[PDB]
DNA sequence: TCTCCACAAAAGG
DNA sequence: ATGTACAGTGACAAATTATCTGTCGTC
DNA sequence: GACGACAGATAATTTGTCACTGTACACTACGCCTTTTGTGGAGA
DNA sequence: GCATTGCTACGTCT
DNA sequence: ATGTACAGTGACTAATTATATGTCGTTG
DNA sequence: CAACGACATATAATTAGTCACTGTACACGTAGAGACGTAGCAATGC
């Protein structure tokens, strides 16, 4: 009917063969991708190596319902006005959970993926290995902004897929507070708050505000991939977690850091330290054994 | 300022069925049929349906649930009897007394017969009131430091300013432990266990020299192992190393503790002679790179030998004293092997891409030159200030001493510096313009 | 030679559940109908449900939730790796040498690259290998002992007999222990921690008398707590005492440990005067009903005072030293006052229904008479054998002394018996026959 | 029909009023039976003062099914030969369905007036309590097994209703053996098993033959509170416990000891340890409180 | 050539 | 902003047997 | 409607990975004390 | 006297 | 047959409140 | 023909006591060893 209706998800693999920033191989990423039935518009993406699950639905649908801020590294000349909350949501245990908490109706029951392959991703040198995901998710915005949002579908009229979802909207939608939607996030369930109130995440140290009381105790984790510089600390209570607070990434050497780049970072470190020999260790434990063999007690 | 309900139950999970049943859009003739279709596979009225959606949609998920009463952690004794309990426990448990919860009910008891109180808090009362207050307790003295991350490192000085650690042979540690293993004499007897004077570059965590022998922790023993870092370590075949401890130079920064042997005037003496500007620590937490090493010697290696004493009274086997059969020299091969052969090849666990000694090469400003171990053991030798008389009669230690050129200098206050592993001849120095030299080995009679 | 099914997993319920209708007696044309009906119950084929009744009637209840897998608990990284395994942890254990299982896991990748095998057994798997070998060693640590139950009670003996306690000072118990309390001088300087040999009764459990104080166990000490659990107690209006330790009488058995002060020449001269054998322990828990009461003292008497330094150093408060207030004489009232008014008057746990005083009371054969002070002083006398020279003036100790009817016997040995706290007056006696009488006493002069 | 084919479990509340061997006043007891629809014969008795559940149904089961053996203390003139398993069962969880799948017949989840006429009625206490559950239960089976099983009934009367019983089985049964019916025993869960291979039940020590090897080590207790002289061990395995050993009890002054009388001991041993007054403890504590508080500077 | 009277060493707690 | 790291562990993916589960066959 | 052969098919174990965390390193028992059992110097 | 050179002990730290 | 025994705990019961829950009556 | 407050009955969730069971410390045990700087004092040559 009107803008804000139906939104239909579907799961494509990306054939675009990635690398960290290193160089190491990595797989095909998949794409997850909302969009509206009233227009052909995309209303909100993710894409990620995680394969199709409930959490992956739920960060493209966190995208999909929120506001788009994109920094000025991505050079899009033309703003996403996607926000809002769908009247239904047909998608594919707790997708029913979000659906509840949030208000729409979620179901398990012409996907747009055909036209980002035969347009973006066949560009793209890894096409089916020099891109990372960082690269791709900005050229990927690219598309979607510039070239996708900004066609006119003839068979839809004379408007484009934005202004068709613009002039289909009732009335504006106040759009969510983010907080609101974290149950769309991804989850760390035991998390031990250090001294001075920081957690040890990805192989790095989160401090945030409210945590030094919570030194000793366990928290719950929510954090997004695509930004894991920000990550929200909540408190386990019976049957609920409450928010409690923002946790901060420290010793970044950019301003920016994703899910994938911290486990990039992580598997450098221990590559490198794999290739570290080990004969000298072996022979010098072998030699002792060896010697306290031959010595004797005070018989 | 935000809940999220998670872990709720099977219950729970019905009733979000029939959440979702009904939250479809539809007309009151047919929502109302759902509703008491929800109403009868809840066996339950249709107004409580209508408090179960209102619940919901003014709470989420949260009021699918039932809420928690309100006096969960809450106790029915009373105020009075919960501060009581509270206030005796505290009391009880400051200093070095220790009330357990039982010796609380007993005064509980007690107060309550003064009282005249017929129903006083039983003992489990007592142990469920005090139970907040022990695991808040535990989690206080349960909690972990993040340490330090990266390469960028200072050390926190009992002075109150911070000393950045940059590079090489910039800050070295060095601290004394007692050794876990028992050791013997020749022919088989045992002796104590040996003291270890480790001493540790802060910017690679490498070890630049031990020190392990019987003698207690001194400024001597210092000087050795000071000795042993600064030098070049040279060791022969009976050691089977099969890399070599390539570690050798002279620091700018000594972070120690507050032992004796580390504020000695001794130690003073070696940093104004080599150029060391030693520091203290605030607490032993500060001196971690030092402290760690320990812990690792004695898991990897001083735990596989023969005899072994743990580092407790509750730990230690009873068959230490006669397991002991190593001896002092074959526990130093054991070790050195292990530091040049294991511990220094080790992973800086800090960095995890380079070893420690990978470490202190690779972070060396100018690859130094060593000193002719001649300079440097007159560097590390015990000064005093004596007086020449009659022409040359020095006197130290109760020996009876004269030089060659003692004769006309023999009216003033003259700078004695000496080894005491041999009093026979010793080295004395004039104090000139801020300056001094050397007049002769004045030997001993 | 059975087989209980408990916690029936609901899947295995509900197949219990259509196990219920295949059990009704019925003809083959309904039973097939029913099985039929049934396999769409869970999903499966015919053969299965078939399957299904042919175990459940082999097995019953057991046959409807599936076996475990016969590879449970065992490893497939070969039977070679595992023996090493297990015989590297065994002997890298014996004796004092400690070893982790990481050590066995390094061990086990040195003995691949001896061997050429490109994959040996990983650290966790070596800790699952493990994993039961440590188990069944924590099993073992925490072995618990019935204890004796009821009123017959024997304890074993060195010698090898069991000494039967039937009456109530037929055994008496004496141990030490050194309190956990850090006393204090009238001024308020740390003297040191007491020493505590306490006399108790085996068959009644009573505290039959205490020595607090400050010396060592020794003759002496042994012999100041036998004097207190023989003699009648008389306290003051210091200790607040509500009731009385009703307590006295001799033993006719003396149970102690190996310690030298109770295999003293000494303690043999007391047990042949008081007409008391005693004897020895195997193992220090033979001697329980003496041991135990020390926890007691320290979970309910010594844990509340302000001074306290634990069971051991690993819980040692670092506020005992400064927080040390009590002196002797305030803990010996304090603990004087506990043993009267609370562990005598508690219930011997055995019986349940009795009080320690009252099981001793109770339990007497006779009521003992009470022994004078001065018999009592003489019996726990420490004597030797001397002779005496001419015109008497027998020497003693570095002093000399004489009295009357000595002289006479110059050039006799005999016994000499004193206390080693006023050695200027002694007793010496004669063995006249086959009888030894009191000769007379040297008094100082 | 015949014998051995349906049989029905009812409960009641015996109106005879119960103390223990030591006088304490109980509550009345609880009274369970089984009987043979098609004779109408006494099949098993459960007498205690356990309220009507799953346990109690299950005691009641496993006296019926096993043979009968009384000791002279019953003073029995006839011998309950009655046994043998149902082909059915009937009684007001999940429980009673496992055990009946497990014992091979189908059990169905829906006489009390003449035993109370001529029975407990005559018993003192009924609705001075003196009787005790081993003397109650004493008389209950010497009526049964001499009187209401030796009874003829109303109708077709020619024969006593064991009699009847007998001639109505189409072939004897197989006795099942006393382990199998363990199921339907009291369970008591997470027992140590100390040193020597023992274990504490009911405040009482039971040594068991091969049992010395599992010190240190959780087992299971299943017993019957009828007899608790010797206990059942078992292991558990996380999907099923198996059998052991037999547990007997230590120190006993009495060959027979029922769960009633042990819990009657255990209830005189804390009242016995509770009349000791406590007045000179706390009297102790808080002048040992007020000497700390005096040195405190 | 015995008796006092110091030492030291072994063996328990 | 920051104590120091190593044994040990939780959660999980990968590898590997081993019972399981459908079909035919003969009852 | 009972079983066994026989061959994929689940799925239940073990095995290995790796990020995270608990906790010991912070000088610490072999020494103290006692008592018997030689062995040897001052005297008778 | 008066200044060195030895002691001993005591506080303090590990 | 047997070491000792007390502090703390687990499983259960009883007392004690705090909401859940099926009507009555107003509201659109 | 369904929302919104009382309401007063009824579960039922929460705590306060009971009471048999079990783990575990009791088993001689850190204030002492050793070193170093800072006072006092004494031997001692002028």
């Amino acid at each position: 009917d009107y803008s804000n209706h139906v939104w239909q998800c579907d799961h494509t693999r990306v054939d675009v063969l990635l690398v960290d920033q290193h160089g190491e191989i990595l797989s095909r990423p998949w794409l997850t991708t909302v969009i509206d039935t009233y227009s052909r518009c995309i209303m909100g993406i993710n894409l990620g190596f995680d394969a199709p699950s409930s959490g992956v639905v739920a960060l493209a649908l966190r995208h999909a319902i929120l506001p788009k801020r994109y920094g000025s590294e991505y050079k899009l000349h033309c703003e996403w006005g996607t926000y809002g909350k769908p009247e239904h949501f047909y998608t594919d245990n707790h997708l029913s959970q979000i659906g509840a908490q949030l208000g729409f109706v979620c179901h398990l029951r012409e996907r747009p993926f055909k036209t980002l392959n035969d347009q973006l991703f066949s560009t793209l040198p890894g096409y089916t290995a020099r891109l990372t995901l960082r690269e791709l998710e900005q050229l990927l915005v690219r598309y979607i902004v510039d070239r996708y949002n900004q066609s006119i579908d003839a068979r839809m009229g004379d408007q484009t897929r934005f202004e068709r979802w613009e002039a289909g909207l009732p009335t504006v939608p106040v759009p969510i507070p983010e907080r609101d939607l974290d149950i769309c996030l991804m989850k760390q369930s035991r998390r031990t708050v250090q001294r001075g109130g920081c957690l040890q995440f990805q192989n790095l140290m989160y401090r945030g505000e409210y945590l030094a009381g919570y030194a000793g105790e366990t928290v719950n984790l929510r954090f997004d991939p695509r930004d894991i510089t920000t990550i929200l600390v909540y408190r386990q209570e019976n049957n609920q977690e409450v928010f409690l607070t923002r946790a901060h990434a420290q010793g970044l050497e950019t301003e920016q850091l994703a899910l994938d780049e911290a486990e990039a970072a992580s598997r450098r470190l221990r590559t490198a330290g794999k290739t570290i020999s080990n004969q000298s260790l072996l022979q010098e434990v072998v030699d002792r054994d060896a010697l306290v063999a031959t010595k004797k007690s005070r018989k | 300022k935000n809940v999220i309900a998670t872990q709720l139950s099977e219950e729970a999970q019905v009733k979000l069925e029939v959440i979702q049943s009904l939250l479809e859009p539809c007309d009151r003739t047919t929502y109302g049929q759902k509703l008491r279709e929800a109403a009868e596979k809840l066996n339950v009225s249709l107004r409580t349906v209508q408090r179960l959606v209102k619940n919901w949609e003014q709470d989420g998920l949260v009021g699918l649930t039932q809420t928690s009463r309100a006096d969960k952690g809450k106790h029915r004794i009373g105020e009075f009897w919960e501060n009581f309990i509270t206030k005796t426990y505290k009391e009880g448990n400051k200093g070095s007394k220790r009330m357990t919860p039982k010796q609380v009910a007993l005064r509980v008891e007690a107060k309550a017969r003064e009282l005249k109180d017929s129903k006083p808090p039983n003992y489990k009362t007592v142990l469920r009131v005090l139970a907040p207050i022990l695991e808040k307790q535990q989690k206080a003295k349960s909690i972990r430091s993040p340490g330090w991350r990266g390469t960028t490192l200072s050390v926190k000085t009992r002075e109150g300013k911070d000393l950045s650690v940059d590079y090489s042979n910039h800050v070295w540690q060095c601290d004394h432990t007692r050794v876990d293993v028992l050791l013997v004499d020749q022919h088989g007897e045992i002796l104590s266990r040996p003291w270890l004077t480790t001493v540790i570059d802060t910017y690679s965590r490498c070890i630049m020299g031990i020190n392990l022998g019987f003698d207690a922790p001194s400024s001597g023993v210092v000087a050795l192992a000071l000795r042993h870092a600064i030098l070049p370590k040279r060791y022969g075949s009976e050691y089977k190393l099969h890399c070599e401890w390539g570690t050798y130079g002279k620091p700018e920064h000594f972070y120690t503790d507050g032992g004796k042997d580390f504020r000695s005037n001794h130690l003073s003496q070696i940093g104004a002679q080599l150029g060391f500007v030693c520091h203290l620590r605030d607490r032993p937490s500060e001196g971690g790179v030092v402290e760690r090493p320990f812990k690792t010697l004695n898991d990897q290696l001083f735990s596989t030998l023969p005899g072994y004493t743990g580092s407790n009274v509750q730990e230690r086997p009873e068959d230490a004293e006669k397991d002991a059969r190593l001896t002092l020299r074959e526990l130093e091969q054991l070790l050195v092997r292990y530091i040049v052969d294991r511990y220094n090849q080790s992973i800086d666990a800090r960095m995890g891409d380079q070893t420690r000694f990978e470490r202190w090469e690779a972070g060396l400003p100018t690859v130094p030159v060593p000193i002719p171990e001649r300079d440097l053991d007159i560097c590390l030798m015990k000064q005093s200030r004596r007086t020449v008389q009659r022409g040359g009669c020095l006197q130290f230690q109760n020996l009876m001493y004269r030089g060659e050129y003692l004769a006309g200098y023999a009216g003033e206050t003259v700078n004695l510096r000496f080894d005491p592993r041999d009093i026979t001849t010793i080295l004395v120095y004039r104090q000139e313009n801020n300056q001094e030299v050397f007049l002769t080995r004045a030997h001993a009679q």
